[PDB]
């Protein structure tokens, strides 16, 4: 990174740290939270890589930045199937019509078990990829299969913790 | 669809009619009001017996000929006098 | 003879819903609503289907709308006239079949909140009940009566927009309910998680879920309290106090809960 | 979810242990199981909040000192007076001993019970509670949270669940046991009614927390869902029910409505009244005016109607007078009765007095058990033999703590204990983690076809007019008071109810949310529980706790202090015959901190 | 095979309160306001 | 209509598909950008407009109070009404 700012290591290791706990206490659910902060994340994760740099086999530091990466990366990969299972819900609603009525009802969404499929596959491999971060994925994509689950019937291996 | 008077839709308007056109009416009204004593004060109606006999003396006072004057009744209370020779 | 009109959907057939009117003799059917119900599956239409159990209203498992306002069809009183009786399920809900709606979602995030008494220290050997005062205790007295019959999930408009992101006047009630709680330790912890955009703050002080409590309880009240107790006791380091409970659930079974 | 072709579509699950029933008793297993570290999966048809137990006013048991100093011992000697010398002194010492514990567990979980002055939890007198072996007066034992001791109960033991992070199968309807051919349970099969599908259970033990059969009698107080499930499962599998005679009147409840009205408004200082306006309660158990055994108030209040002393315009019904007690504590203690009052009756309790009139309330019989809440399938050579693999706790089942007659209070402290008992009793038995179990071949054959052919059954009798018929004989031939020859009368018209299921029909063939089919397969249930407590009270040639008999006014302890076990001779109700067999009463306490209690007068 | 309905939007049939009305006045005063704003605006413009 | 299949998710915050979310997030950035870009002109009307009656008031300080120190007789009724 191109900066001039120099940090010692205890204000490197609070900066870490802070940026840690706020990636992974923000409520993930909500799409404008990510929306309206994950380009705050991303200047401040810069400038924290950029100090941690020469820290990244300390034995406290370390350990840091390697949670605060891979929290990153989880809330990347949620974020983007969440989005998908979004789209979906808006289809289904849009194909209501107006005031539910079907007054100028859209046309349905045709492979709606495909898609359901597909996004419960893709909800077992962030379980598998982000083993440590189950509390935030069933946050966000389990509880979007669940509203899914709604709509359509069908079975996910964890259909039955979500009263289905 | 199930449509009940007492229904949200229909109720939500009512209360809606009647707690805002009363006010934007009034409003509106004072607006216009301040409108009016603006209009007023810059170009006030004045009524005229004969339009022939003003016609002749708003003539004279201005030095216009008759002539190159075209007069013109817009409505039945409203005549509109203009200069013929206009680009 | 009272008229009462049933709203009706099979779930293999997938047709239109429609409503489908039943004459009833009021003379051999019992005040409230749900014996008109049960007459008519017993007599007329066996196939009506709807969930029912107490009859004393303390289960909440016959939630309903009558006439438009939700309520308990046990403690719903009939009221006879010309005008037809119009019954059909919560608002805004999936139907599974006729009038029994679908109310995962309000149970999942009744889950989430972790309604279950929390304490630093595990109790020590010898140690009887925690010490609570009656006046501590009579603070919840409005709240721990709910019997999640989601009457007042269904009515508030802000839930008919935003049912899988904002929680709901029922189970922001219960929220409430153990923050209150003199013997929970972790008030912060709550506070912390419940103070969300979408989860606590989608209410715009509608009032329809107070009016339709079968109970009588009043969460819109209960709601109030619990916005001004957390924007006074806000502080910089509640984001960082909600990751270390996530780290502390990293174990835990799918599911929804605290995160 | 696995997926196989039993006609219909068919899901295989394998779990260490399966509980059947959402209850209190229930919900403490599954708690409990999941603590030891077994792999759990609790099925019910209902939202677990919304099981009957919410419906519990009055409270649990419990031999602290909050109010008075008490023991345990005390709480036992009055449980087996209760029982009417029926119990098995060994399950009550177990539960009275752990009824503190328990108590003070559930508080711990956060249940909102009132409290004292000191801030301890409040406790409340209940009838049929006494203090020094009897010689000392009334105890307040029944911790309580005002008049909705149930409905905490079941959300603390709901969030109980939820802390553990129990996997629940809701809104599933549970269809016969799986049985091995040499006499193990290895599971259950059940329908779930969101989706359609049928799901396979198998788990190495299972434990039965249904309800009770209350619903089989017109006027109860019973829910529309307790329709004794779990005990009609284990008669279609052979094995035995246990003293299904013994069916509890509650003294106080709504008339007509049929509503509870907690005995903590006689509790609290509540008297009944009839026609002349006298506390006719003084004549019958006049040490205990009020606060007599529940068997004994009904059958009271049952004769002074037959007197005509009753009140009302019929002279249907007796009064109960909560008007003079302040209106504060009214409020305070017993909040739930005023608004029930209020609607149901259109009384006001404060000023007016309530109509009453006794009604089935609870049934102590249920599935054989021991003390570690083991099912029972008893044999000559021995009493006490245990099916290997099934277990039994709440309402469903019948470990004799309760005997001819129930002390109120007491069930909601057998729900916990034996809810807890349960599940330490697995945990012993299975480990942690042990090979899955292995199905049988033919696993849900039989009930798939019983199931299809009721979906499928056309006939002129509907489910309706058949379970009216079947409430209309139980109501009035097995009344509070049983005569002989009305039962012998009642025992021929229930086998020819038994025998017209065959002609059942349903219209609807549906298989999600078919309430009509699911109230089909519930009737079969009600009505076979219901045969057997004819037979079986008919067999009772005496008068003990809640069965009395006018020919038999008298309690026969020489040749009649036996459980009595019923049996349902082929899993069809259609083709079957009940045979009735007994086997003795467990006398003996297991420890010596109780001692044992002889048979004496049952007075009160 | 089974698949479940959807209901319309309540407000079509829901019963109304009065606070429940207010509110939305509540809601709609700055709508109001901008309306009349633009109102007297066209008026200053096209009318005298 | 039949939505894709074969949808690629991101995998990490190095291997990321193009969703709706980020598509929200440009329309972030270019909200905030018209709202500096919109600044310019209340800031614009601020520092050009004047008010001033005619071009008399510049003469007259130009000849009768070149240093803004020239006191006047003070008569209220002038600017008073009355
Ligand atoms: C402490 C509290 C403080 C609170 C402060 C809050 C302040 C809020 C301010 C909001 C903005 C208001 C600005 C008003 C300016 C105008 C007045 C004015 O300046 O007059 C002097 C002066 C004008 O007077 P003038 O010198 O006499 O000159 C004449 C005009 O210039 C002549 O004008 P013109 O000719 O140039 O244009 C005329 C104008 C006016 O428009 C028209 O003339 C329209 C005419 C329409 C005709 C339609 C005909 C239809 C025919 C139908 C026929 C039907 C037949 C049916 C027959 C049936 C038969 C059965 O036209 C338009 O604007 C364009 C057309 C309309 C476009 C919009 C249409 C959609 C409307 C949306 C409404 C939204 C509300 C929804 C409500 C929902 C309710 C449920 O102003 C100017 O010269 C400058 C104008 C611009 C000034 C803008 C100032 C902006 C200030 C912003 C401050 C923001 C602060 C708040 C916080 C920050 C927020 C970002
Ligand atoms: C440390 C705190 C920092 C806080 C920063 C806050 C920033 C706030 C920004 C407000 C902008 C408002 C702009 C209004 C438009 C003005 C346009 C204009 O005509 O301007 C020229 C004119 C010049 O006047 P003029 O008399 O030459 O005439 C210009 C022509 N007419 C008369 C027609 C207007 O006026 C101004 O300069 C306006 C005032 C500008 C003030 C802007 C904010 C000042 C913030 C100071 C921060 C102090 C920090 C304290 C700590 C210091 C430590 C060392
Ligand atoms: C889609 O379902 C919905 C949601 O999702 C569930 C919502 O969340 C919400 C809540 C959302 C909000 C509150 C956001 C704000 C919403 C607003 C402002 C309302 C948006 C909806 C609308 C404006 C309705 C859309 C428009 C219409 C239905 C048109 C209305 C006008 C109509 C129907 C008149 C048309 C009539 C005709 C064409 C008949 C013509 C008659 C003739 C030709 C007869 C001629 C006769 C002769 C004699 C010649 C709503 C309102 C909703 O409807
Ligand atoms: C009005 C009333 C008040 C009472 N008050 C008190 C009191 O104050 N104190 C007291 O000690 N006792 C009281 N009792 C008695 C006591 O509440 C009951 O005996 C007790 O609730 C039984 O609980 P349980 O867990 O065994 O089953 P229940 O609460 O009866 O419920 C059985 C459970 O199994 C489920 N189930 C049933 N059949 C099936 C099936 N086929 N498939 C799947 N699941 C099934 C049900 O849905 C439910 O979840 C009262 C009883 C009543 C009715
Ligand atoms: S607040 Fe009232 S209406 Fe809402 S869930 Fe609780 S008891 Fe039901
Ligand atoms: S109706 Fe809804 S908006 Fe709030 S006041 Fe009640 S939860
Ligand atoms: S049936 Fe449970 S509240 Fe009415
Ligand atoms: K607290």
């Amino acid at each position: 990174m191109l900066t001039v700012d120099k940090f010692t290591r205890a204000e490197a290791l609070q900066r870490a740290s802070n940026l840690y706990y706020q990636v992974l206490g923000t409520n993930w659910e909500d799409g404008l939270n990510l929306v309206l902060d994950v380009p705050f994340w991303e200047s401040e994760l810069e400038k924290v890589d950029h100090m941690c740099e020469p820290y990244l086999c300390d034995d406290e530091i370390g350990p840091i930045i390697r949670n605060l990466h891979e929290t990153v990366n989880c809330m990347y990969a949620c974020e983007d199937v969440r989005d998908h299972i979004n789209e979906l819900l808006e289809l289904s609603s849009r194909a209501e019509g107006v005031m539910g009525s079907g007054a100028a009802a859209s046309e349905e969404v045709e492979n709606m078990p495909e898609q359901c499929g597909m996004v419960t596959k893709a909800y077992e491999d962030l379980l598998a990829r982000y083993p440590e971060h189950h509390p935030k994925i069933e946050q966000t994509v389990g509880h979007g299969l669940a509203v899914l689950r709604q709509l359509e019937k069908f079975n996910f291996k964890s259909s039955h913790r979500y009263f289905f | 669809m199930m449509l009940r008077y007492d229904s949200l839709l229909w109720q939500c308007t009512l209360a809606a009619g009647i707690w805002f056109i009363p006010q934007d009416v009034a409003a509106i009204s004072a607006f216009l009001l301040y409108g009016r004593s603006k209009s007023r004060t810059i170009n006030q109606p004045v009524y005229v017996d004969n339009i022939d006999t003003a016609a002749n003396e708003y003539f004279k006072r201005k030095g216009l000929d008759p002539t190159k004057m075209i007069m013109m009744r817009k409505s039945s209370k409203i005549t509109e006098i203009r200069y013929g020779e206009m680009y | 003879m009272q008229t009462f009109r049933v709203y009706r959907y099979d779930p293999l057939l997938q047709d239109k819903p429609h409503m489908q009117e039943f004459n009833i003799d009021l003379a051999q059917c019992g005040p409230m609503i749900l014996d008109a119900l049960i007459k008519i599956k017993a007599t007329q239409d066996s196939t009506l289907a709807f969930r029912r159990s107490c009859r004393e209203g303390i289960c909440g498992s016959c939630a309903m709308n009558i006439n438009g306002k939700n309520g308990l069809a046990c403690l719903q009183y009939i009221e006879p006239g010309a005008a037809p009786i119009d019954i059909q399920p919560l608002p805004h809900t999936y139907v599974l079949k006729d009038l029994v709606p679908d109310l995962s979602n309000f149970y999942n995030q009744y889950k989430s909140i972790e309604p279950f008494l929390k304490r630093r220290r595990a109790k020590q050997p010898g140690e009887k009940e925690y010490y609570q005062s009656i006046e501590d205790r009579e603070k919840l007295d409005g709240m721990y009566e709910c019997n999640l019959c989601a009457c007042c999930m269904t009515s508030c408009p802000s839930y008919w927009w935003n049912p899988e992101y904002y929680l709901g006047p029922a189970v922001l009630l219960q929220a409430y309910r153990w923050i209150a709680d003199s013997r929970d330790e972790f008030t912060t912890e709550r506070m912390a998680w419940i103070n969300d955009s979408m989860r606590l703050y989608r209410c715009h002080g509608i009032m329809n879920c107070t009016s339709c409590c079968p109970k009588g309880l009043d969460p819109a009240k209960a709601i109030a309290k619990m916005k001004a107790a957390i924007a006074a006791a806000y502080e910089p380091g509640w984001t960082k106090i909600v990751a270390q409970e996530s780290i502390a659930n990293k174990k835990r079974e799918s599911g929804m809960m605290y995160a | 979810a696995a997926g196989s072709g039993t006609r219909y579509a068919v899901h295989d699950h394998f779990y260490d242990a399966v509980v059947v029933g959402a209850g209190g008793a229930g919900l403490r297993a599954a708690s409990g199981l999941v603590a030891h570290g077994l792999k759990t999966a609790c099925i019910s048809k209902v939202f677990p909040t919304r099981s009957h137990t919410v419906a519990a006013q009055g409270g649990i048991n419990a031999a602290l000192g909050n109010m008075t100093e008490d023991d345990w011992r005390w709480h036992a000697y009055d449980t087996v007076k209760g029982s009417d010398w029926l119990g098995d002194q060994d399950a009550i010492e177990h539960m009275c001993r752990l009824a503190p514990q328990v108590v003070l567990e559930l508080e711990s979980y956060g249940l909102p019970f009132s409290r004292t002055k000191e801030g301890k939890i409040y406790q409340r007198a209940f009838g049929g509670q006494s203090l020094k072996f009897g010689k000392g007066g009334q105890a307040y034992r029944c911790a309580a949270a005002a008049d909705r001791t149930g409905h905490a109960i079941l959300h603390t033991l709901y969030g109980m669940s939820l802390k553990y992070d129990c996997l629940f199968f809701i809104e599933y309807f549970a269809l016969d046991l799986i049985m091995d051919q040499d006499g193990s349970c290895k599971g259950v099969i059940a329908m779930s009614m969101e989706d359609g599908s049928i799901h396979r259970f198998g788990a190495h033990q299972t434990v039965i927390a249904t309800g009770g059969y209350g619903r089989a009698y017109q006027s109860c107080t019973s829910a529309h869902t307790c329709t004794g499930d779990g005990g009609g499962m284990v008669s279609r599998a052979g094995l035995p029910l246990q003293d299904l005679e013994f069916v509890q009147f509650h003294p106080t409840g709504i008339f007509p409505a049929g509503c509870l009205m907690t005995e903590g408004c006689r509790g609290e200082g509540g008297i009944l009244r009839n026609s002349e306006g006298e506390p006719f309660m003084a004549r019958y158990a006049p040490t205990a005016k009020d606060l007599a055994s529940r068997d004994v108030v009904s059958r009271a209040m049952t004769l002074e109607i037959r007197e005509g002393r009753g009140v009302g315009p019929n002279k249907d019904h007796i009064y109960l007078h909560l008007d003079h007690l302040p209106a504060e504590t009214l409020r305070e203690r017993l909040p739930g009765i005023s608004e029930t009052a209020k609607i149901f009756a259109g009384v006001d309790v404060t000023k007016e007095p309530i109509p009453v009139l006794p009604t089935v309330h609870y049934n102590m019989g249920g599935i054989p058990t021991n003390w570690k809440a083991q099912c029972l399938n008893p044999t000559s050579s021995d009493p006490n033999k245990i099916v290997p693999g099934l277990l039994a706790a709440g309402e469903a089942g019948s470990a004799s703590v309760h005997g001819a007659n129930r002390l109120g209070a007491n069930s909601l402290l057998d729900l916990v204990v034996f809810g807890r008992t349960a599940a330490d009793t697995v945990a012993e038995i299975v480990k942690p983690n042990s090979p899955p179990v292995t199905l049988p071949k033919d696993a849900g054959g039989g009930t798939i076809d019983r199931f299809d052919k009721i979906r499928h059954a056309k006939g002129p009798v509907s489910t309706a007019d058949l379970r009216s018929k079947l409430q209309r004989t139980m109501q009035t031939r097995a009344p509070v008071y049983r005569n002989g020859d009305d039962l012998k009368k009642g025992c021929e018209e229930v086998r020819e109810i038994m025998k017209e299921y065959k002609d059942v029909g349903i219209k609807d063939r549906t298989l999600v949310w078919n309430t009509d089919l699911i109230e089909t397969l519930e009737l079969e249930n009600l009505i076979t529980q219901a045969a057997q407590t004819i037979v079986s009270g008919e067999a009772r040639k005496e008068s003990r706790g809640a069965h009395a008999r006018e020919d038999f006014t008298e309690r026969d302890d020489k040749k009649w202090m036996k459980h009595s076990l019923s049996y349902q001779t082929k899993p069809h109700v259609e083709e079957s015959d009940i045979v009735l067999k007994y086997r003795p009463v467990v006398d003996q306490p297991l420890d010596s901190e109780m001692h044992h209690v002889p048979p004496a007068k049952r007075v009160y | 095979s089974y698949k479940s309905a959807h209901q319309e939007t309540p407000l079509t049939y829901y019963r109304a309160t009065q606070h429940a009305t207010s509110s939305i006045n509540h809601r709609l005063a700055y709508i109001n306001a901008v309306f009349v704003i633009w109102v007297c605006d066209s008026l200053n413009d096209v009318d005298q | 209509a039949r939505v894709p299949e074969d949808i690629e998710f991101t995998k990490n915050r190095y291997t990321r598909r193009y969703n709706l979310a980020t598509e929200d997030r440009v329309k972030l950035l270019n909200w905030n950008a018209f709202c500096i870009a919109v600044t310019a002109l209340p800031i614009a009307y601020v520092y050009y407009s004047w008010y001033e009656s005619s071009e008399d008031t510049d003469m007259i300080y130009r000849t009768m109070d070149p240093m803004r120190e020239a006191k006047a007789d003070y008569y209220l009724p002038l600017l008073r009404g009355h």
